[PDB]
């Protein structure tokens, strides 16, 4: 709703890979914010 | 070939776009301040559109 | 390929879309709260809508 | 693809799937309570269409 | 794909489904008891509906 | 792809189905008993349809 | 493809229908009582239907 | 009667071309009857 | 008319052959009353 | 494909179709005595219709 | 009685090719129960 | 494939046929005296008609 | 006269490219007659 | 005008040949007349 | 063939040519019709 | 009227087998229900 | 299976003739139409 | 698939055919006076008609 | 494919006409003078019709 | 809030083959997080 | 034999093969 | 192939084309000063047209 | 495929091609002077015709 | 934990593989 | 007269890549005879 | 105009080869009419 | 030359290859 | 000024994946420019 | 707004390459005029 | 150019800081654009 797949990921611009580290792809800072907050109480 | 017109009445306006396949998500979010239009196809990739506050809305069907 | 145009009149309105296949279930379920749109197409997954709660709705056919 | 517009006029409306095929099976009904609307096309496996009790009806050709 | 709408008006009506191919028989038939509806398609093994008992039925063609 | 309704509107009408290809022959003939319905198609294997006694015939052209 | 309906209005009439190809004949001839109906297809075989003694025609056209 | 010669056969309008010598052409029931003959006789 | 070739044939249910001998196929009542007509006079 | 309907108005109307291709030859000449109906299509080997003597004619365009 | 015999089989409207012998023609809710009996009695 | 229609209202009326291809010439000249008939397809061998002589004239496009 | 020469054929109303020389385009009764003729003499 | 294709000839019923001497192809009395009219005088 | 040749009243020649029937207008028409066509 | 397969099934969630015992194919309640009593009535 | 079955009330035997458990309409109902149509 | 009309309305009018391809050339004109109709089609090698002197034409469009 | 009809109101009109491909040049241009028209096809070659000149102009569109 | 309960699941209408057992059917939203959750834990 | 007796009889043999 | 018509109403209006496939960005923004016309075609790389600013808009499902 | 009139209304009217694929550009630009007309289709190369200055334009959905 | 929290993290543990 | 300068040549509405430089743009007419004496001459 | 393609050329109604040695082709007096003159004066 | 004599030489002149 | 800025480039209406971190989306204009330069520079 | 490709080249007639040098591709006076801008500039 | 390039009016150099060639708006507004977005 307030948040999309947009708000946690982005296309790696170089790999359309060491800049992505073969994710293809960068965690935005809402992703990180979700993720670290799920890994930390799971 | 079909498309939504979707003319945003207030700020703020959500034109969310959920993923064609087996599972569902919302993959693009589009933002529509007062008096924006935006104008889009139902795609390969693109099979629901969802619309959030108050905004005109023009189809296929009708208003 | 055909579309529904569902507005929710009311809070909490239930758009639940099943499975094209040989069984059926409900594979996704979305939510929308009064005046929210949703227009969805029938796919290659989903062949059947169902809309719980007091929704205004537009299809090929009529209202 | 045609699809049937199904709205349960009452409580219990059963719309029932006949299987495309050789013979034919029920097999899946969908439930319907006072006021819910159920969109149905028929499929590759649904060729026949079954309702149950007090409901509005829209298709191609009327109602 | 073309398909007759029928309702029954009285108990026991009647929907007989006669096979598509060189030789003719009834492959199914159907029962619906007053009020209950029968969307058909016409398909790949049902190339002829028979219907028995005083019912309302919808084609392309008309009532 | 065509077809035609018939209504008996007496007992023991007769819809005759003639054979489609070089050669024409009474493949199949149905009866209808005052107020029965048969809806047929042209078919693969049939390309004229006879019609035998008072009965009410509905066509792609008109009644 | 298209099709003929041919009423009978008195005894005795006469559907002949007339072979596709280079060379054209008299290949079947369907007898009308007054007040029986036939249904014909144009088909792989036959190109051309004849009509003798009264009856009433319908087709794409008109009457 | 149920089948009379008239249901069976029929009349060639022109006379022979259209009928090919035959002097008839057949109605559906005509050959409905031969067609199950020839095959079984 | 009154007679269709469902009044002459029925496709043995069988082979959709010892029920048909071969026939594909049985004769029915009425099939044989014509065609026991026509042998014994033609 | 197209068709030709020809009433004759009078005794010994003539309708000559005219061969498909190269060169155009009258293949043949269908009579039509006072009321005779002769519904004809363009085919592959006939691609233009004479008529001769007073008849009534419908087709696609007119009368 | 919830399924009734109505339901499940209807008299033969000719009698037979078109019931192929059996005099009853059977509804979907007929087919239902007897293919899941048949596929696992 | 279109045709069109030319009914002669004096006598010695003529329909020419032009030739399809990249050189034109009059392959065939149809002779129409008063009150003659003749329906003619524009076909893989001729692309334009030409008309000599008071006639009526019907085509898609109109009289 | 049964057939005419009017029937059989027209004047050219170009003059030849038209015609090919001809002078004389031919009616669909013209060909049938000559086709004929020259398929059997 | 009055004359066709089918007017002079009739396809031979035996090969769709003695019966039409190879011409498949029964000429009609109508074409004998006028073959033999312009065989002799042309 | 009626409708075409007739008995040359003469030899039943000058009259006819040596041709032993003369002709009917229909006769020409066809004659001059399949002379300037044939071959 | 008021029983489908659907309502006699239910395709094994674990092979689309020891949970369904092959049958893909698990069986309702009301299944074993009808299935009991014929098989014991049979 | 209530719908179906009861318990023979004399066996909780010439009453249920050696069944252990009687039969409802519903019950007949469903084993005439298997009976009938199975194999 | 598109044809013009033309009729000539004086004497001496013009139908010119121009080439269809990389390069342009009258490839043929027609010739028509007072009263004389053209129906000419567009053709693989035909497309554009050029019209010189008075006269009355009919396209797809208007007149 | 799609035609424009050109009709000169006055003497000198031109129609340009711009190639169809990655770079546009104008191939050809026709001429016409007063109450001359011209039929021209969108081609393989041609996309683009320039009109110069007082002319009256026939589309799919309108005038 | 932002996002409730609500807005991630939704129960399951029926109760089970609707929702396989799961007892409750996602929104499109609750796929969104999950989908990303699973992809990078 | 009956008239529908000929009736059939005629047809079939002026017409088998 | 469908199109919008955006004409810019006042100055500055922006027409932002959001790219096809499964992620979505600005590909490109075209600016329209008052009374500026840009006719668009929804296209392989296009699948979203966005409009900023006071702007008339034609589309095939209206104004 | 679909195109675009323009008629110039003033002096000095320009008609923008954009071109097709994944970056835009200015590829071509014609020149109007009030009274001249373009038409344009939209092409292979060309998916956006940009208009400046006041011109009559007429598209399939309206002007 | 925020209520929000709870929220995502509640909906990620019952619904995780 | 019968074809004059303008029936041939059409000056460059635009002067040069709409004429490739040629200075003018040719009418039907022009390519016919252009096209008739370069294939002959 | 009053000049076609026609006025100009035939094709060859041999060679739909001697009769227009190869040209394919037979030029009208029209045809030659102008080439003479270019020829003459180019 | 008449001038319809160089209008056709003109423009031929002017066009040739 | 001829070509100004704002034919060029455009403010991003979001802030980024929309115009990939540049800020700024170019109109036609802008890309005709710039193709040309970059190709012959 | 008011500057197109076509504006800035002209594909070589030649080569449709000593006339365009390579380039295909004859750049306008307009084109050398942003570019010699440009590239003294930059 | 000279809708871009304008001789500097000191060394037809501070003023010009050594270019030999001052610049009007429209000259910054391409060289801006081309400068930002080039490579
Ligand atoms: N592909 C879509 C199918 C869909 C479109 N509209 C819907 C509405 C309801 C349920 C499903 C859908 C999905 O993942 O679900
Ligand atoms: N697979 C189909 C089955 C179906 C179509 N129409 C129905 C109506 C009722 C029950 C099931 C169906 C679907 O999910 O849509
Ligand atoms: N033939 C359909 C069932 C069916 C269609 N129309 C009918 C009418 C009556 C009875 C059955 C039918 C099938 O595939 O199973
Ligand atoms: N002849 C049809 C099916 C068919 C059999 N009997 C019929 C009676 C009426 C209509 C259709 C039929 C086919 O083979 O495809
Ligand atoms: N196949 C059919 C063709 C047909 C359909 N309707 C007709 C009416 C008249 C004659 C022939 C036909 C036949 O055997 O004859
Ligand atoms: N083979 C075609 C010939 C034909 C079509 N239309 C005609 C009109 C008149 C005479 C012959 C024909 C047919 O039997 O129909
Ligand atoms: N071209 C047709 C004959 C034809 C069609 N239209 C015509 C108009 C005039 C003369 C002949 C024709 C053929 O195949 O033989
Ligand atoms: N050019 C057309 C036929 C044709 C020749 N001359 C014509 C004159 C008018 C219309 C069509 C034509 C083709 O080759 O297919
Ligand atoms: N093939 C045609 C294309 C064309 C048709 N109509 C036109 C009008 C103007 C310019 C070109 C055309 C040509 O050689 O030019
Ligand atoms: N190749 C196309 C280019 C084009 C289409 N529409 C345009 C509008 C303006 C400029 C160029 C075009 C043509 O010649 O038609
Ligand atoms: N999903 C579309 C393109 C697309 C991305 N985001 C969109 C937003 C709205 C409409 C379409 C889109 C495709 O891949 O084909
Ligand atoms: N996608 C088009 C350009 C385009 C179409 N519609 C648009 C709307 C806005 C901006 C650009 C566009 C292309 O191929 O280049
Ligand atoms: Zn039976
Ligand atoms: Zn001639
Ligand atoms: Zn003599
Ligand atoms: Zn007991
Ligand atoms: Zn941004
Ligand atoms: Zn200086």
């Amino acid at each position: 709703m307030v948040i999309a797949t947009d708000d946690l990921e982005v296309a790696c611009p170089k790999c359309e890979c060491p800049a992505c580290s073969g994710k293809g792809v960068i965690l935005t800072a809402q992703g990180y914010t979700l993720l670290d907050f799920i890994q930390k109480h799971l | 070939s079909d498309f939504v017109v979707i003319k945003a009445l207030e700020d703020g306006v959500n034109v969310i776009g959920l993923t064609r396949g087996a599972d569902t998500r919302f993959h693009h979010s589009e933002k529509l301040d007062k008096g924006e239009v935006l104008i889009a196809q139902f795609t390969e990739h693109t099979s629901a559109i969802k619309v959030r506050g108050k905004a005109y809305i023009q189809t296929r069907h009708g208003v």
